[PDB]
């Protein structure tokens, strides 16, 4: 969330704590104390790109390719269809 | 000369839900001040460590109080307003039952449009004085809008 209090814009904010208070001093409304904390990020300003072709590549590491059974005939029928 | 009289003053109280059309206060008390408001404080000052002064804004409620004769229709209407819990009304980005008091002071035409407010306190039952005559009833409202004065 982004919290804008008084001309003081704060980005990358998440609610850390929150406390409601129900007392005979306020029977209709309820006072509440919220506390947010900023999420520290290595780059405050990131670099992006417009078109969808030109990402920097991301590597998935070792995957341990899982196992399926379809035989080559099923793959061939799928490619034919 | 300047006429600072108070005769002919009228008040029109219109509430968002209790009295959408509103009622009129004309019967004011004789022992208590018919209208009494504490001094507004919309500014504040702080002392710098070099002896200097800094001036800033503060939140300034306008606490007005109107006194009416015990048993009158205005007193009954004000008691009905007092006995209206805020939790029994639908809520809008505005204020629980927003009630405004149009104050027409004298044939001078001074109109005050105190708005954005609500009642705060008042007497539930009439108090019988030592003299035997019921005390005038003073009901206090608070407001956040205090502009609109003319002439």
């Amino acid at each position: 969330y982004k919290v804008i209090t008084r001309g003081m814009v704060f980005e990358r904010m998440m609610c850390t704590s929150e406390a409601l208070n129900q007392t005979p001093d306020m029977i209709s409304a309820t006072p509440a104390r919220l506390t947010f904390s900023q999420v520290l990020v290595q780059n405050p300003k990131p670099i992006m790109f417009r078109n969808a072709g030109d990402s920097s590549m991301i590597d998935r590491g070792l995957a341990l390719a899982e196992d399926v059974v379809g035989s080559a005939g099923d793959l061939f029928d799928y490619a034919v269809n | 000369m300047i006429n600072v009289s108070g005769f002919g003053t009228g008040i029109v109280i219109v509430s968002a839900s209790s009295f959408p059309m509103g009622f009129s206060l004309s019967k004011f008390a004789d022992d208590e001040s018919p209208i009494s408001s504490k001094e507004l404080e919309p500014f504040g000052y702080e002392m710098l460590y070099d002896g200097g002064l800094f001036a800033f804004d503060k939140a300034a409620p306008l606490e007005v109080s109107v006194s009416v004769i015990a048993g009158s229709e205005d007193d009954i209407n004000l008691r009905i307003l007092l006995n209206s819990k805020k939790g029994s009304f639908r809520f809008l980005p505005g204020i629980i039952p927003d009630m405004t008091t149009l104050v027409a002071t004298l044939p001078d035409g001074g109109r005050t449009v105190l708005s954005n407010g609500t009642i705060i306190k008042g007497p539930a039952i009439d108090t019988i004085q030592n003299t035997g005559r019921r005390k005038g009833n003073t009901y206090t409202f608070v407001f956040g809008s205090y502009l609109g004065a003319q002439t």
